[PDB]
RNA sequence: AGCCAGGAUGUUGGCUUAGAAGCAGCCAUCAUUUAAAGAAAGCGUAAUAGCUCACUGGUCGAGUCGGCCUGCGCGGAAGAU
């Protein structure tokens, strides 16, 4: 541990993507392994570039420091181990998605997906986040409707 | 066992303990560390 | 800016400083300028402290007795010969 | 890739798969085929390059027939036929004689970019100066 | 303090040696991916391999660490009617 001017750089990195950011789910990495963190890397790789951070912070101090300015709710997903994976650029995206078809390989867990702050619930897994820029499947019934 | 005036610690696995009235070297790791004080 | 608290001493000897060692305390002694020279007590543990710190030697220092602030500087210390402590004390005024 | 079972990786020949002295048996005798690295392996060896090392990972159990994958050429490899001096040094590390290039050691790291964890292409390139640093190579940046 | 994880790369640093891959030595004791990972503190070996350790991230959730001054005690402490 350094002193002061080292653990606000943590928390300054988790507010800016805790307030400046959108959509974003758990991962409870009680026993993270090398691969784990690999497939996230190329998950959150795909969505625009490197934007889709996933640290291992879920101290009160650290990850729950920047809970008082926005995400006002992470109190009850502090504890244990909470690796919050705050967005940015776009929305939701497939992120929630993904984790979940990325939790459900066995790859630790994620607290029962405890979900992070965009609507007004808690746990709810939706799939209504996929498709946002779709713009072609209304000009496939024009050339087959006209004959009769 | 070595009885000794001078019983110490010869490595981190080393442990000092007193047993009715008598200090005592007990190791973990190496059975030849083990001492007593007399 | 070391502050140092002293009592004037009453009784001045072998047999008085050897009782003023005894109970935690040491003598020590201002002298410099016109005035005269000021016999005064220390509480050892509280210097001792203090002149561990090399700074303590150097600087100015502030020697509170009668409820007065006299500033002075450490010229000379008597240490005891095989212990960590200190016999007496040499503040010259400044 | 969620589990992994048994991996021998060795730099084999992607020419003609069917080694001796070098690899040969020792490539695969523990449930492996060497009847099946000569069929499959080179089905997927005519659509890229073939002659340089080919590290090959086989996912063999105990169910003979066993699953053939790819892999990735060494990235500390990749300055000695893409950049100058092949050995990389000459001499004790202890006086500087190795180079790269400027205009290099970066189009060099996009082709090993699926094993790469830096998120940003340009982050990858960050490490390779590092590993083209192993003795202390100047490069004319 | 325990408890759960990692404890990587260039790299097995070169030699001289029979071999030397942290661990026979002799010597340099550097750099990388950085949360952190000693050209390696101990075990281990034919030597690798393998098993720990250093530091560090998590859990936990209040005191804790080892010097100084002095009081009293313990061991050191076996003899012949």
């Amino acid at each position: 541990m350094a002193l002061n001017l080292q653990d606000k750089q943590a928390i300054v990195a988790e507010v800016s993507e805790v307030a400046k950011g959108a959509l974003s789910a758990v991962v409870a990495d009680s026993r993270g392994v090398t691969v784990d963190k690999m497939t996230e890397l190329r998950k959150a790789g795909r969505e625009a570039g490197v934007y889709m951070r996933v640290v291992r912070n879920t101290l009160l101090r650290r990850a729950v420091e920047g809970t008082p300015f926005e995400c006002l709710k992470d109190a009850f997903v502090g504890p244990t181990l909470i690796a919050y994976s705050m967005e940015h650029p776009g929305a939701a995206a497939r992120l929630f998605k993904e984790f979940a078809k990325a939790n459900a390989k066995f790859e630790v867990k994620a607290a029962a997906f405890e979900g992070e702050l965009i609507p007004a619930s808690q746990i709810d897994r939706l799939a209504t986040l996929p498709t946002y820029e779709e713009a072609i499947a209304r000009l496939m019934a024009t050339m087959k409707e006209a004959s009769a | 066992m070595k009885v000794r005036a001078s019983v110490k610690k010869l490595c981190r696995n080393c442990k000092i303990v007193k047993r009715d009235g008598v200090i005592r070297v007990i190791c973990s790791a190496e059975p030849k560390h083990k001492q007593r004080q007399g | 800016m070391f502050t140092i608290n002293a009592e004037v001493r009453k009784e001045q000897g072998k047999g008085a400083s050897r009782r003023l060692r005894a109970a935690n305390k040491f003598p020590a002694i201002i002298y410099g300028g016109k005035e005269a020279p000021l016999a005064i007590e220390l509480d050892h543990d509280k210097v001792m402290n203090m002149q561990a710190k090399a700074e303590f030697y150097s600087e100015v220092l502030t020697i509170v007795v009668d409820g007065k602030e006299i500033k002075v500087k450490a010229q000379d210390v008597q240490r005891h010969p095989y212990k960590p402590k200190l016999q007496h004390i040499d503040f010259v005024r400044a | 890739a969620k589990k992994v079972q048994a991996y021998v990786k060795l730099q084999v020949a992607a020419g003609m798969a069917n080694p001796s002295p070098p690899v040969g048996p020792a490539l695969g005798q523990q449930g492996v085929n060497i009847m099946e690295f000569c069929k499959a392996f080179n089905a997927k060896t005519d659509s890229i390059e073939k002659g340089l090392p080919i590290p090959v990972v086989i996912t063999v159990y105990a169910d003979r027939s066993f699953t053939f994958v790819t892999k990735t050429p060494p990235a500390a490899v990749l300055l000695k036929k893409a950049a100058g001096i092949k050995s990389g040094s000459g001499k004790p590390n202890k006086d500087k004689v190795g180079k790269i290039s400027r205009a290099q050691l970066q189009e060099i790291a996009q082709t090993k970019a699926a094993d790469m964890t830096g998120a940003d292409i340009e982050a990858m390139t960050r490490s390779i100066e590092g590993t083209a640093r192993s003795m202390g190579l100047v490069v004319e940046d």
